[PDB]
RNA sequence: GUGAACCGGAUUGCCGUCAGGAAAUUAGGUGCGCUUAGCAGUAUUCCCCACGCUGUGGG
């Protein structure tokens, strides 16, 4: 969907200083710090003007902070339930696999304002296994409509399909 | 009349009630997952509390032979006790709930007598049936069903049904459930080769804000305890105090969740009404306010809607709202829903006793 | 003039009892029975049980009957109890001294105290069809068809689906009468209706018909069955056998499919107004004209518009949910609603209860905002 | 004429009706499993109740042994998918793990009353019939089955009632063919009432009615539509309006 | 007014008592933001009304 592609492109065009500014704002809200608010407004407001179906402020802020921390390369078809699920085929089934699965499954009982730390640990698990690509646009689209059952069903089904291979 | 008690209580991360697998109990409400505390757990915690020991006059056990034996210095009364109970119909052993003094004295005198087994069993059955004088028995009821397959055909049983006077609902969380897992590793004092990577354990815990509902029928409570009335008032007061200041004893040695309720509402009605539908929509925390304040606000909104809805001028209802030192008002903006907002628990108990009748708590603490 | 009338039988639960129910086990048939349909018509017209047997059931018995199974239900069972906490009536009576008197003569001496009751609980299991739909076509004289349709338009008594706990889900007179030569054409005339856009649809629809005798004689074929559902009376019940055949119709060539024609999912209303719609710019310009280009807090020149409420978005926008504001006040209001969950009702700058907050936020901006960061847009 | 009553009611986790195996009763609808409350439980719940005790009435409405009762009660059905749950319990000794079944659901209830049958059963009396209708409405509004209530104190009240005077009987179960899925910006009762609203928004396009919600908590129609002739926030006022339309009697 | 009407699967129950994830890690190596300009010595100052063949008064 147009509106998210340009948002991710603008995020990928940032330089070291803006990435550090967003990095130092992790775990914080949009209103308390002014430089982060100004940077987010400059990056986001024209997109909301031009496109009505642009991502909401909370999801965009969360995605910006996550991208600033992790800095993955955008690639279509590399969504989270595939890389996580292809990784889960190399762990010990008895002990490590349930521990990873519980952390992956905990996301279904949290709202968009509490999905920073679990996503952080999931992306750290990804980074520990030499992963350099991720689908940011797809992740944003899923996170926008996280309160719908078919979205979660498709998420889990994709995870299972990737895992059973 | 009917006494209705509603409570809002927030608990620290703990595990009070757990299932067979060792996880906190859960349920589905409003289409979403909520934490749950079972009703029997709350009833047992209240029954065996320090504020209710003055009225704990009933025992529920299957080892009646040991109790009968303990009512004897040196006489051997164990095998005969088991034989008599077997002819009674308690042949796995059936759980029996009744008063302590009656079973002790009467079973000791009847069992030790030199009489026939059938007659002794009949008298024991009659004594067991007629021993229904205890506040806990009146509150929780009783249902005894002798086994007709392996009981003596000569004996005959009487009525052993006591209708309950208390209704307790399962405690449910005002928000969505967030189960959590903690990993533990046991250490060894003496150094050595040690184990391998280590045996990591798993303990499940959760924290939630619960809504609790209790209903008490005064007429049935009086009828259960016979024409006595002061004992009923003492039982009501002790039950209120125990429910206010008692928590289940789960993993309390590692999760000391000894928190107290932040809001209580006591109403006097003629028909039971539950305010659970105030939390069909889960409570979401925003940058302003906290969980308890939002829960109390939603409860107040639902109470106002119910009062301004099903309303009859021929039977108005009144109640008291209690918060510690008046820290969480019900009508936050303008509504005076409650009549006699009280900032002390003992004052609330006194007001409840006064409305029930001409009762002083000091006077009724003698039955 | 029309010679056939149509009935639609649809509901969450329905039952059509069979002849294999003589005890506490009450089973149901796969298709609606002729006796049940005739009883429904009698109830709609308003004839009692003792009057239907006299020149009202023989008239309706001559009609030809055919049922088309649009969708079949699932067989479900319900556990029923009777008389718990009460006493049930028994049929035991004292034997008479002589066999001379019995029946009506002995019934005149019956007293309320002569009956005998026993404390017990009767147990039973009853069968229902869940999520089933049927179409019935009755063919015969045109005057009778017109009378039946007129009666079905407004029923005298309540009509159900075999049992009183089964109310209809669709009107019984949905399809108007028509003229057809054979039952097959009449059953193929009525289309087949869907309930939502994506649902399984039967490829072949079974049909259960009466067997026409044809010419005189013509013994019944080898696939004909015997159904004991020809009504003769209703009090006491009395049924007669009849011959029944089964056929099929394949959809897409003789039975058509109708569209959804409705909306299933409700969903909330529409927020997220558009900032590029011409109507929004028109109403924003009008609102700026009304406010004399003055901010509503600091009375400075105004350049932006704040939405007080979000009742309407895009298509309609009255110039009464908007207020004129400058850059600093608009930014303060934006940062004062980031995580409050206001949804519909937003901050109204005219309300004094917000003033002390708003100015405070403004101060922060004047202390920390860098003009070199808004410039050089990153 | 016929008076039809539609009710939407949400219940807390409880077990108000179970089968021989102890599990809550169920049914099949819309391609899924739904919770069910039997008709002969709602009847004998409204009947034989102390509140309802307010030409012998209580027989004309519900007959006994050719009385031709004038009240019809359907089977309560759920607006979503059934979600049975198992509770594991043990018994102490103060001197063996068992399992029980329970569920929570939102129910749609349908009642029908034939006015002419009620009048004929009362031998021409017309004020007594109106009083009986009002008493039945009050009793049905404030009564629940007495199941495992001592362990599940489920005493919730209905969140929406609709009274209609249609020419022919018809139920709105087809408004719940698609099970309700809860979204963040709404709740279950609101979505169920919206689904009901988008079944009388149609039909008329392709009679009168009275809508009642407690203090106008849930209004019929998610717009300023006139799908309801009158919206009333009090039960007694709803009874009075129905009494007036029946022919002008005073409650 | 339909194998139909009249029609409760009801009563009783704590899953309580046991536990350190711990030992060791520099994110370092290179980089001009630079070329430019009176808030003033004028040749129409955006609109309106009244008196004259420029002077008053309002925005
Ligand atoms: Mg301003």
């Amino acid at each position: 969907n147009r509106g998210t592609v340009d948002f991710i492109a603008s995020l990928e065009n940032l330089k070291e200083g803006d990435l550090g500014i967003l990095r130092k704002l992790r775990g914080a809200r949009l209103d308390e710090k002014l430089p982060g608010f100004d940077l987010f407004s400059a990056l986001w407001w024209p997109l909301r003007q031009k496109n009505q179906r642009a991502p909401k402020r909370e999801v965009a802020w969360l995605i910006a902070k996550l991208f600033a921390e992790f800095r993955f390369e955008q690639r279509e078809g590399a969504t989270l339930p595939i890389l996580m699920g292809g990784i889960c085929r190399k762990l010990e089934p008895k002990k490590e696999l349930p521990r990873v699965l519980a952390r992956f499954d905990q996301l279904a009982s949290l709202d968009i304002m509490q999905m920073e730390e679990p996503l952080s640990v999931i992306m750290g698990i990804l980074r520990k296994h030499q992963q350099v690509c991720l689908d940011w646009v797809g992740l944003t689209d899923v996170l926008s409509f996280w309160e719908q059952e078919p979205v979660k069903r498709e998420w889990s089904d994709s995870f299972i399909k990737a895992y059973k291979i | 009349m009917l006494i209705e008690i509603h409570m809002i209580q927030n608990h620290s991360p703990a595990n009070l009630n757990r299932d067979d697998l060792g996880a906190p109990k859960t349920c589905y409400f409003g289409g979403v997952l909520r934490s749950r505390i079972s009703s029997q757990c709350i009833k047992r915690s209240i029954r065996t509390s320090n504020d209710f020991k003055a009225l704990l006059g009933g025992v529920r056990t299957r080892r009646l032979a040991d109790l009968i034996q303990q009512e004897a210095g040196e006489t051997e009364c164990w095998k005969k006790a088991q034989e008599i109970l077997n002819k009674c119909g308690f042949k796995t052993k059936m759980l029996v709930f009744m008063s302590k003094d009656k079973i002790k004295d009467l079973a000791r005198i009847v069992l030790d007598n030199s009489l026939g087994l059938t007659e002794a069993a009949q008298q024991v059955a009659n004594v067991i049936a007629q021993a229904t004088l205890a506040p806990d028995i009146a509150l929780c009821g009783r249902m005894l069903e002798p086994n007709d397959k392996d009981k003596d055909k000569k004996v005959k049983w009487s009525n052993t049904t006591v209708e309950a006077a208390l209704q307790v609902a399962h405690a449910i969380s005002t928000h969505i459930a967030r189960p959590e897992i903690d990993y533990f590793v046991a250490a060894d004092d003496v150094p050595g080769e040690d184990a391998g990577a280590g045996h990591i354990g798993e303990s499940m815990f959760a924290s939630a804000c619960f809504y609790k509902y209790f209903s008490i029928d005064w007429e049935q409570l009086v009828k259960n305890l016979k024409g006595d009335t002061n004992l009923a008032a003492h039982t009501v007061g002790a039950f209120l105090l125990a429910a206010a200041k008692t928590n289940p004893s789960g993993k309390q040695n590692s999760f000391a969740a000894h928190n107290y309720p932040d809001g209580i509402l006591v109403e006097f009605k003629n028909s039971p009404i539950s305010y659970a539908n105030a939390f069909v929509r889960p409570v979401s925390v925003v940058k302003e306010s906290d969980l308890v304040e939002q829960s109390i606000g939603q409860l107040s909104n639902y109470v106002n809607d119910i009062r301004l809805g099903y309303y009859d001028e021929q039977s108005p209802v009144i109640g008291f709202w209690f918060s510690p030192n008046n820290r969480y008002p019900l009508g936050y903006k303008h509504s005076k829903l409650a009549s006699r907002n009280i900032g002390n628990l003992n004052e609330l108990v006194g007001a409840v006793l006064d409305y029930i009748g001409g009762f002083k708590w000091e006077e009724v603490q003698k039955s | 003039p029309p010679n056939t009338l149509f009935l639609r039988l649809e509901g969450a639960l329905q039952s059509w009892g069979s002849n294999e129910a003589k005890f506490a086990l009450r089973r149901t048939a796969d298709a609606p029975t002729k006796s049940g349909v005739l009883g429904l018509l009698c109830a709609a017209m308003g004839i009692g049980r003792a009057e239907a047997a006299d020149s009202w059931l023989p008239k309706l018995a001559n009609l030809r009957m055919g049922v088309r199974i649009d969708r079949p239900g699932i067989r479900w069972w319900d556990f029923h109890t009777v008389g718990a906490g009460q006493r049930m009536r028994m049929a035991e009576l004292k034997a008479p001294k002589k066999p001379s008197m019995v029946g009506a003569a002995l019934a005149e001496t019956l007293t309320p105290s002569k009956v005998k009751t026993r404390a017990e609980t009767l147990l039973s299991r009853r069968e229902y069809l869940a999520d089933a739909s049927f179409l019935v076509a009755l063919q015969g004289e045109p005057e009778l068809v017109a009378k039946l349709s007129a009666a079905l338009a407004k029923p005298v008594w309540a009509i159900y689906l075999g049992r009183k706990s089964c109310p209809p889900s669709r009107p019984v007179c949905e399809h108007p009468p028509g003229f057809y030569n054979t039952l097959e054409e009449a059953l193929s005339a009525v289309p087949l209706q869907k309930r939502w856009h994506n649902e399984p649809l039967p490829q072949i629809l079974p049909c259960v018909m009466d067997w026409i005798p044809g010419y005189d004689g013509e013994h019944a074929p080898d696939d004909a069955e015997i159904h004991y559902d020809l009504p003769v009376s209703f009090q006491p019940p009395r049924h007669l056998p009849r011959f029944v055949i089964r056929r099929e119709l394949v959809v897409g060539e003789d039975v058509q499919v109708s569209r959804e024609t409705g909306t299933s999912v409700w969903r909330p209303k529409g927020t997220r107004a558009d900032y590029n719609n011409s109507e929004y710019k028109k109403v924003r310009a009008e609102r700026l004209v009304m406010d004399h280009a003055a901010c509503m807090v600091c009375k400075a020149p105004a350049t932006t518009v704040q939405h007080v409420n979000y009742r309407r978005a895009g298509g309609k926008e009255i110039p009464e949910d908007l207020r004129a504001l400058c850059r600093l006040c608009h930014d303060a209001c934006t940062m004062l609603e980031y995580g409050s969950g206001m949804t519909t009702n937003r901050i109204d700058p005219c309300d004094p209860i917000w003033r002390e907050r708003i100015l405070a936020k403004r101060k922060e901006i004047v202390e920390f905002r860098s003009r070199g960061q808004r410039f050089r847009k990153m």
